[PDB]
């Protein structure tokens, strides 16, 4: 049958021209499509982490959703998904404002279910550092670079003219040890992990406003709040298709609780993945 | 730690 991840938000009340009672959903939701026949509207049911809703509603077709979206600018509708079995604990990528706090809280509050991978660096090992503990210390920039071009790293960067990178093997190492690897990385690492058959749980924290940002962090100035909100907008525009979920709240506590639940809901041995 | 990772200038990577 056809199972789909919703890449956008749908509100019945907002849409006119519905043939039957619609089914309104949120981004990230998984929908079971009962009949795709009409070239306009589809009949689907919501798929919950617990059950499968006994209900039916009308959702716009992929075709319909796209014409509407394309009509504006001078396209995200539905991502077909399959249920897949995993032998590993999925990595976790939180993105958006407050993500760092959310990362710190997961590791602190649940040390057994969460952890950090060992990154690679070309920075010369200090006498007190142990290779394999702090970093995997690469003794050749040439080698480090060849590793990068060969896609050994899901992310790489520079600090004080030293190369740093986050290895796939290194992430897979925590994943197989039974912990969610908490990654501080950009939206680009998401696809690489997927390509690597390690499917991260990717959660974006979407600020409702600049005020929303300022309320959760009271020590930010207007300039900072403005900047923080503006980079969250482009982050969302760039990576949206690659998010497993998007969360909003009026408080950090509210956001955090949601991420804990989503991670829980996404942490089973069977997960929904793109069909390809 | 890890401080250096906290601040990095990221590099674009090949497809």
């Amino acid at each position: 049958s056809l199972y789909v991840r919703a890449l956008f938000d749908y509100d019945k009340t907002k849409d006119s021209g519905l043939p039957s009672q619609g089914l309104n959903f949120k981004f990230g939701d998984i929908l079971h499509v009962i009949n795709a026949s009409d070239d306009e509207w589809w009949q689907a049911r919501q798929v919950t982490p617990d059950g499968e809703s006994d209900e039916v509603g009308v959702i716009p077709s992929k075709r319909r959703v796209e014409k509407k979206e394309r009509a504006r600018l001078k396209v995200l509708s539905y991502e077909p998904v399959n249920q897949q079995e995993v032998n590993y604990t999925r990595p976790v990528i939180i993105l958006g404002p407050m993500k760092d706090r959310v990362n710190d809280d997961l590791i602190s509050e649940f040390p057994d279910k969460f952890g950090s991978c060992v990154p690679h660096t070309t920075r010369p090992k200090r006498d007190y550092e142990v290779d394999g503990r702090d970093y995997h210390f690469v003794t050749s920039r040439e080698q480090m670079e060849k590793d990068i071009q060969e896609h050994k790293f899901i992310e790489a960067g520079q600090y004080n003219n030293h190369l740093y990178g986050t290895s796939v093997q290194s992430v897979r190492a925590v994943a197989e040890k039974g912990k969610h690897c908490i990654l501080d990385v950009s939206g680009n690492a998401i696809k690489r992990l997927q390509i690597a058959q390690l499917y991260p749980i990717s959660i974006f924290i979407k600020p409702k406003s600049m005020e929303n940002i300022m309320e959760m962090n009271k020590r930010l100035t207007d300039e900072q709040a403005r900047k923080t909100f503006e980079r969250a907008v482009r982050l969302e525009q760039e990576f949206t298709e690659h998010f497993t979920a998007i969360v909003q709240g009026d408080t950090l506590e509210d956001i955090y609780n949601q991420v804990k639940q989503i991670i829980e809901e996404q942490s089973g041995p069977y997960i929904w993945v793109p069909a390809k | 730690r890890r401080h250096s990772m906290e601040n990095l200038e990221l590099m674009k990577l090949t497809p």
